[PDB]
């Protein structure tokens, strides 16, 4: 565990700059909703969340690095249009940059490209007819743009750590953590990480886990000093995600949705 | 492949280091990190001196990445503050901007050691307190420095931060947090005996060394210069100063990878009349001073018996006259020379 800056969230760039207003986000999104429906935009985001996950697993990265790379991606496109940079290029760039914020091992250039090439063909050929078309020099170029445009904000906080402390506090690690952890993973298929402090997301995921497993934790939740209204908002987003998940067939739909994307304009 | 419009818009808005800052010929530091220049705003009438750091190599390396990642978040008066990052796409170089520190402990201690051919009363104490303050802030955020030495204890010159310590050049990237992955005067004995990981205590040892050097103007574990962590002569120097640890002093020493090597090379009896007390007595430091007792608590052989930075800040040393001051120069005229520029090719 890379515990750098762990107790500093309330003074962090994450909190001070990258907890966004839901309306500002929705307004910036409009330019891309000229081409895509709100539903199709969400489906795209889910899709690339899954792409980043697959790349990370392939490179044997711990979940924390993958989550960080996922947030970079979300942050970039929260601000800039899908057409600004090919997300097929952005996704591996996020993984690459995130992996460098850690010092326990390095992703070489060949291993990153080989991983991008291999994951897209074997796991995502339903969305992509052609092989991965970018070379490492494109990744490096994209990486500079990504760093610049995130205002060099690299340290990202995630729900996993507070979740661990909460289930420990409950004394219910065996029963609840696997399910709650998995629900944290699922929240990255939504905008929650741009809107809420991660401990709130942890609590919402722990709550849903408790409900799924018919574990009464009302007294424990009462003993907390938190805005429970906010937690309920988060829970509702989680419940909505699962309904979208049910109605979404990304393998059947994503080629169509990708073709609708606005594409980068070439130079004249 | 980017959007053309997106690309030329970003190109048009991009702050370029050579447009904003004058630093041609104003190099003040060179090293493995890269180059450091004294810089001034070309436009905004700052009349404020800056430090421009061009990071070694191209692209963003693990070293570069982690340095930016952590400096982007760390905020403390005694830790050098990152003002801006410039990314130069053409040559793929990274530039970091800092407020400029006229002075550092390497040059300040050197200036004194030459004068054998600390003048304000509480300067030494003030320096140490601020060093401890800064390292404590890092440690509380689970950030190790890992390369502490006089040369990167900076001190601000004339200006609104006159005499304020700035800890710089944190060893932000170490593979697997290991010393074993690519002088030793400031290295803790566990490092020299094959410690696998940097620790808080290893920084505290280095602070102890710095404190002793401030008191005497001499590096306490001075040794000859130049992959394997074991360095015989450096251990010899430490034992010549500290004495050779008893079993009860450092019970876990047996767990160090190089312990058997130490045994093969060193006899306890070689150092029987060696102690920090005798060492400091030869350099006119009173062993019953609060200063000495605190120094002894920093320079503990066994890392787990070494005082923490917070416990050090609470030492009654700092309650004794003269008290630590925000300005280590305490209003006094700064006699130290300004930095000379490097015109070497
Ligand atoms: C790796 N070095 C650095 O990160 C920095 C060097 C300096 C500096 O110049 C110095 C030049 C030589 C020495 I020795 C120490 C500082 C003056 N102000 C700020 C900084 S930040």
């Amino acid at each position: 565990d890379d515990k750098a800056m762990a107790g500093n969230f309330w003074q962090s760039s994450h909190y001070l700059q990258w907890i966004l207003d839901k309306q500002d986000l929705l307004k910036e999104r409009q330019k891309d909703l000229k081409f895509l429906s709100e539903e199709e935009y969400w489906k795209l985001q889910i899709f690339f969340t899954n792409v980043i996950q697959a790349l990370g697993e392939h490179l044997k990265l711990r979940q924390q690095v993958i989550a960080t790379a996922t947030v970079y991606f979300k942050r970039f496109y929260a601000r800039y249009s899908l057409k600004s940079i090919d997300p097929v290029l952005m996704a591996p760039t996020c993984v690459f940059l995130a992996s460098k914020v850690e010092e326990f091992g390095v992703v070489s250039n060949t291993r990153l490209i080989a991983a991008a090439t291999s994951v897209l063909k074997t796991r995502f050929s339903y969305a992509f007819p052609k092989e991965f078309p970018y070379r490492m020099n494109h990744i490096l170029e994209c990486e500079f743009y990504l760093l610049e445009l995130m205002d060099c904000c690299l340290i990202v906080y995630h729900p996993y750590r507070p979740l661990l402390q909460y289930v420990q506090d409950m004394g219910q690690e065996d029963m609840l953590l696997p399910l709650a952890w998995r629900i944290v993973n699922d929240t990255y298929r939504t905008d929650l990480c741009l809107l809420y402090p991660p401990f709130m997301i942890a609590l919402a995921c722990l709550h849903v886990a408790c409900v799924v497993q018919q574990k009464d934790a009302r007294q424990w939740f009462a003993e907390l000093s938190v805005d429970m209204e906010k937690i309920l908002e988060i829970i509702r987003v989680i419940l909505k995600l699962y309904e979208q998940w049910k109605n979404f067939d990304e393998r059947k739909e994503m080629a169509t949705i990708l073709s609708k994307m606005p594409k980068p304009k070439p130079p004249p | 492949k980017m959007d053309y419009d997106f690309k030329v818009k970003l190109s048009s808005e991009r702050e370029r280091v050579e447009d904003l800052f004058e630093y041609e010929g104003c190099k003040v530091g060179r090293g493995t990190y890269g180059h450091v220049y004294k810089a001034k705003r070309k436009d905004g009438k700052d009349d404020k001196d800056y430090a421009l750091k061009q990071i070694e190599g191209t692209g963003i390396s693990m070293s570069a990445c982690r340095e930016i990642a952590l400096l982007r978040e760390l905020k403390h008066p005694n830790v050098i503050s990152l003002q801006k990052v410039f990314l130069s796409h053409a040559d793929r170089k990274v530039w970091l901007l800092f407020d400029y520190a006229e002075h550092d402990l390497w040059h300040i201690i050197k200036f004194h050691r030459a004068s054998k051919a600390q003048l304000p009363r509480g300067m030494v104490k003030s320096l140490l307190y601020q060093i401890l303050d800064g390292i404590h802030y890092l440690h509380a955020n689970w950030v190790l420095h890992r390369d502490l030495k006089p040369a990167n204890i900076l001190v601000m010159g004339e200006g609104p931060e006159r005499g304020r310590v700035k800890i710089a050049d944190m060893g932000f990237a170490r593979l697997f947090n290991s010393p074993l992955k690519p002088t030793f005067w400031y290295r803790a004995p566990e490092l020299l005996l094959g410690a696998r990981h940097y620790t808080k205590a290893i920084d505290i040892w280095a602070i102890g060394c710095i404190f002793a050097e401030l008191l005497t103007s001499e590096p306490i574990f001075h040794c000859r210069q130049e992959s394997n962590p074991y360095h015989h002569d450096q251990l010899d120097r430490i034992f010549n100063v500290m004495g050779f640890p008893a079993d009860k002093d450092w019970e876990d020493i047996k767990k160090m990878p190089e312990h058997s090597t130490l045994m093969k090379d060193f006899r306890r009896n070689t150092y029987t009349n060696c102690s920090l007390i005798k060492y400091m007595e030869k350099h006119k430091v009173k062993p019953d001073s609060k200063a000495f007792h605190l120094l002894q608590k920093l320079l503990t052989m066994d890392p787990i018996k070494r005082i923490t930075s917070e416990q050090a800040m609470q030492d009654p040393y700092f309650l004794e006259d003269p008290l630590p001051t925000s300005d280590v120069f305490a209003g006094c005229q700064i006699p130290y020379p300004k930095r000379e520029f490097l015109t070497e090719e």
